[PDB]
RNA sequence: AGGACCGAACCGACUAAUGUUGAAAAAUUAGCGGAUGACUUGUGGCUGGGGGUGAAAGGCCAAUCAAACCGGGAGAUAGCU
RNA sequence: CACAGGUGGUCAGGUAGAGAAUACCAAGGCGCUUGAGAGAACUCGGGUGAAGGAACUAGGCAAAAUGGUGCCGUAACUUC
RNA sequence: AAUUCCUUGUCGGGUAAGUUCCGACCUGCACGAAUGGCGUAAUGAUGGCCAGGCUGUCUCCACCCGAGACUCAGUGAAAUU
RNA sequence: GAUGUCGGCUCAUCACAUCCUGGGGCUGAAGUAGGUCCCAAGGGUAUGGCUGUUCGCCAUUUAAAGUGGUACGCGAGCUGGGUUUAGAACGUCGUGAGACAGUUCGGUCCCUAUCUGCCGUGGGCGCUGGAGAACUGAGGGGGGCUGCUCCUAGUACGAGAGGACCGGAGUGGACGCAUCACUGGUGUUCGGGUUGUCAUGCCAAUGGCACUGCCCGGUAGCUAAAUGCGGAAGAGAUAAGUGCUGAAAGCAUCUAAGCACGAAACUUGCCCCGAGAUGAGUUCUCCCUGACCCUUUAAGGGUCCUGAAGGAACGUUGAAGACGACGACGUUGAUAGGCCGGGUGUGUAAGCGCAGCGAUGCGUUGAGCUAACCGGUACUAAUGAACCGUGAGGCUUAACCU
């Protein structure tokens, strides 16, 4: 099926009956106002793009409403593809919700990230670190060899070193479903997604079973 | 990384942000305006507000408290003796803080610190 | 560690290209006085957004 | 935030008592067992203290059969069934692991009384 | 827990002091705790008892200072790091009477012999 | 009493790090040994180069030492580059 | 070099202290002739570290630790 | 053995495991009696080995405080080519 | 007119003559496990004692602890233990100076990166009207390991002992990614205790210095030892191998015609970058529809009036960040700080009273104080403007129009 776009501000627990203790992650869905929904009639696709939140209205561009407008608008901070397979769903406002989910227990959501920055080894690639005695000289924690000799003549591409850490997609997949209660549009995972509360994120139902 | 940490550490100890500080502090009431690098005026303020916020209640501890903070009871007399309910309603924004910034010397930015009911 | 090879002129530039400079982008002029100063902040005289915000 | 808190006090229980980080307390917890399951008793002695809502902690000192014991109770927990109050007393402290290394005598602790 | 390490006998034959040589489990497997099977050898050793100093058997883990915890996230620590003794070939401790109190985590049946001996949990 | 003991001044240099286009053509920092003695230091004097001096390392003899520095024989000689 | 080096003699206050140690102070003299921001990797100098405790390494290199006064009590061996 | 090539000699001790260490044997490649032999209390910034205590030495790195590094204004090098 | 030696460390990259896991032929293959050969490079592939060692011997692990190339990979990356300077001694040789492919104790490891190359990150211009967005997906990279236990089944097999296949379930080791809710670490911006001393006239109460003077606890954030998830199933085309039908060759025959199976390798599936994909793609929305003049005139050049959508700057700032960048807000306001209340953390302030000769204790008082946190609040700061961008978009031909 297809997902919702949801907003981070989770990490809680949840006692049971029995007496576990349930992490959890509060991913908030409010509704999914499908925004230009589209067949094989333009592209390939067979998509539906959506949205959620509400932009000041005073800051939305003007071309950041007609979109809007040549459907059920209604503001929202961005908009969201969503393919599909065999389905249908109207190009105005459908506004579909947590709902969704109920029977769903895949889930993956698909935050941003954390963004460090540095990154630099020992942190970005796990690098162990060299002795910080018996000898060496401004060389404890650093790469030491980034590479071999004249027959390579180079350094290889990939090669692990420093270099922005962070920031970028990074799903999560699996993460068994706890509760799916609407009203309060509130969708609760196992645990730690991406984000970084109030982040935005999309939550599909898991790819794998 | 920084993530969401708070107070400008400047270029020193935490032993100066403690005096060059509470030095400025009594510099601003014995003289209700100053300029000073916008970054250090961005910060008195977190500390010459609510040494004010302060003066409301004027008591013995409220006094000695006050007088922990800056070693000038010059000061410490103005305020709970003047700016104490010069401020008795300010909601809390007791200062403007200006700008003019680059300096002759470092090409350094200046504000312009002052209280707010500072019309003399 | 040092160059092999004298870096021509060229290369030099090519460095300095964004090595360039930006003017003031237009400033602001006050309301109560004919100012011409720039954007928030003070000018030439005590005068910022009208007021008079500092005399002399 | 609001929507959580709301979601917080949604299973904070109203049953755990008075709470003073020197007191002996008595934690009955479900031990599950096997095929059976029961109360198990816990008579200590608090040494350091949660405060965090529906996240808290007990953290109380037994020495047992032979030697000593630590144990950090969820309070909010199924688990923590019901909790007693036993003696308490006077510490002068937030955290006493200044109890660790003390042995009996050494260790004592005096009593609150107003 | 880990090599070298200086675990307490929890039960008899064989007193005090005994150091871990190998964590069992799997090619690089860092520390063992809870109730694992752990390469064993004597360093002090009651003069008399069925075992001895420089012996080499394996042990479980009764006790360690870290702790246990599971279910609510609450943690079971004690203050020292409990052993075990356990005639090597082929399992169950080469005792009598076990001392100290102990971890459901080691009502695993394949164990039982130890949880029946009294002190606690 | 003591080429005695612990330890500042003072004398010295065993370890490590930092320095190595240095703050410095041998140091700084944390440590380290000696500290009434074959101790240490101010001023001035005497030993001269195949010579001096040396509790001896070819060590020192003006950032120079298996024969100082300066000038001269001198455009030494160079089947070598 | 307006250089973290070298340079012999004299003077010797208060509290604490065995003391020309050391800490804080008198008198007196200074803030070391680029500053302002930021709060990256990494380097230098430090503080704190769960469980383990030399598994490091050529080597416990470096750290960590010991540390005062009175009293108790103190082994092989010895040129006593 | 500061002497032993073969050599991690062989045996005993220490260790879970010891080409080092300590105790022996003697087959001294090639110890040996003032270019002294064998001992030796005390002393040693001396070589080797072991243990307690201790610890970020390490498993396995985490966080924090400062001086650089980064941005701005002024001054303004270097080897090399 | 200098190409730094061994071993180690850090970080690697390839080959396959494969150590483990995977697929097969033969077996002197009952099973369990083995032996040997073929296929297979996806991934994975030990800690310590001794020694400078690589290696090796030993101890204890493991699914296994592969083999080899890369200046016997890697010192403008670390070490300096082995090894060739200068000291010194032993054995030995030499009359001696000295010497040893003998040994022993000691013994300075430099360089701020221009170019290539890499890991990150921007600024230009371009994609043919200018803009704001949402995606297609050519390509590129990431990932790919495996123990054990329960079931099948104590079944097949076996005289027993012992003991599967095929398939199914669960729990771990190692590795990776993410996250602070839990457990903890830190937390020199919070609180308290305390030694020495200087000071605020003194009492009391405080502040400065002494590593944050020493020390106990700790908010937010960062984080691992903490917590959740992951390397799959499933497809397609194959490897060795196994086959069907069948002639060449009256038989036989996996092959010649023609069909069927078949592995962690290959193409996919899973995750991430991704139209500079110059072959520069597509979809949705938005903004501009005045004059004139001068030519060398159908190619254009300039003036007046206009300057939009959107951008950029600027300011307040961010779980974003070296700088750029990217995100939020700008009075049409929660964007920072302050403020109010709360929480958290310390731990019962000061003043006053009582008791005690006093040290001190008790009451007032779970008080006083409290950040980066939560909820809320325009008090202060986020100015009207100004700047850039223009004014309906080249030809050719074709499909529908007229
Ligand atoms: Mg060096
Ligand atoms: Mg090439
Ligand atoms: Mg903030
Ligand atoms: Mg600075
Ligand atoms: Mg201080
Ligand atoms: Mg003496
Ligand atoms: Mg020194
Ligand atoms: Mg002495
Ligand atoms: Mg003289
Ligand atoms: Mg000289
Ligand atoms: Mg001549
Ligand atoms: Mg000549
Ligand atoms: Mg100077
Ligand atoms: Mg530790
Ligand atoms: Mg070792
Ligand atoms: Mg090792
Ligand atoms: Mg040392
Ligand atoms: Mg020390
Ligand atoms: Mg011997
Ligand atoms: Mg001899
Ligand atoms: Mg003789
Ligand atoms: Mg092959
Ligand atoms: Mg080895
Ligand atoms: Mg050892
Ligand atoms: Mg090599
Ligand atoms: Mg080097
Ligand atoms: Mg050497
Ligand atoms: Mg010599
Ligand atoms: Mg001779």
């Amino acid at each position: 099926m297809i997902g919702l776009v949801g907003k981070k501000v989770g990490m809680t627990r949840i006692f049971t009956e029995d007496g576990v203790s349930i992490p959890v992650t509060v991913i908030e869905v409010e509704a999914n106002r499908v925004t230009q929904v589209k067949d094989l009639a333009n592209d390939g696709y067979r998509a539906i793009q959506v949205t959620t939140g509400a932009k000041k209205a005073n800051r939305v561009t003007k071309p950041e409403a007609g979109h809007f407008a040549k459907a059920g608008v209604e503001a929202g901070r961005g908009l969201w593809e969503f393919r599909l397979a065999e389905g249908e769903e109207f190009t105005v406002g459908q506004s579909i919700s947590v709902e969704l989910f109920a029977d769903v227990k895949k889930v993956d959501v698909t935050g941003t990230s954390k963004g460090k920055g540095f990154a630099g080894t020992v942190k970005r690639w796990n690098f162990r670190t060299q002795d910080a005695t018996h000898g060496n000289s401004l060389s404890h924690r650093v790469p030491g060899s980034i590479g071999q000799n004249q027959t390579p003549g180079k350094v290889f591409k990939g090669k692990k070193m420093a270099g922005q850490m962070g920031n970028e997609r990074v799903t999560v997949q699996s993460l068994d479903v706890v509760r799916v209660d609407a009203e309060r549009n509130l969708l609760l995972v196992k645990g730690a997604v991406p984000g970084a509360t109030g982040s935005d994120l999309i939550v599909k139902p898991a790819v794998k079973a | 990384m920084r993530h969401r940490k708070s107070g400008r550490q400047l270029n020193r100890n935490s032993s100066h942000r403690q005096a060059m500080f509470r030095n400025m502090a009594g510099s601003l009431v014995r003289h209700e305006i100053i300029k000073t690098t916008l970054p250090k005026a961005k910060e008195l303020r977190r500390v010459v507000e609510p040494l004010i916020t302060l003066a409301k209640t004027d008591s013995v501890a409220n006094r000695r408290l006050a007088f922990a903070r800056t070693r000038d009871n010059e000061i410490v007399a103005k305020l709970f003796n003047e700016l104490g309910p010069r401020f008795a309603s300010r909601a809390g924004g007791y200062t403007r803080i200006l700008k003019c910034g680059f300096r002759a010397g470092d090409n350094a930015p200046m504000a312009y610190i002052e209280l707010v009911d500072r019309s003399e | 560690a040092v160059q092999q090879n004298k870096p021509t002129r060229s290369k030099r530039g090519m460095r300095r290209s964004h090595d360039a400079l930006t003017a003031v982008t237009s400033l602001s002029v006050d309301k109560t006085s004919g100012e011409k100063h720039l954007r928030h902040h003070i000018t030439a005289d005590g005068y910022y957004r009208g007021r008079k915000v500092i005399a002399k | 935030s609001n929507i959580i808190k709301q979601l917080e006090q949604e299973q904070m229980k109203q049953d755990v008592p008075s709470f003073r980080p020197g007191d002996t307390v008595e934690v009955k917890v479900w031990v599950v067992e096997g095929s059976k399951k029961r109360l198990q008793a816990f008579e200590g002695v608090v040494i350091a203290i949660r405060n965090r809502g529906l996240h808290s902690a007990f953290t109380v000192r037994k020495i047992s059969n032979g030697e000593g014991v630590e144990r950090v109770f969820q309070t909010h927990s199924p688990v923590v069934d019901s909790i007693s109050v036993k003696r308490r007393g006077a510490v002068r402290k937030a955290k006493l692991y200044y109890l660790r290394e003390r042995t009996g005598k050494a260790a004592r602790i005096k009593e609150r009384l107003n | 827990i880990q090599e070298q390490t200086m675990l307490n006998v929890a039960d008899n034959s064989g007193a005090r002091r005994v150091m871990c040589i190998k964590v069992l489990g799997g090619s690089h497997r860092r520390y063992a705790g809870v109730g694992d099977i752990i390469k064993i050898t004597i360093k002090e050793a009651i003069p008399r008892g069925k075992v001895k100093k420089g012996d080499v058997l394996k042990a479980v883990v009764v006790r360690t200072k870290k702790g246990v915890r599971r279910p609510d996230g609450s943690v079971i620590r004690f203050d020292g790091n409990a052993c075990v003794l356990l005639n090597n070939n082929s399992e169950q401790p080469i005792g009598t009477r076990i001392f100290g109190p102990v971890t459901r985590e080691l009502r695993s049946e394949k164990f039982m012999k130890i949880i029946s001996l009294a002190p606690e949990v």
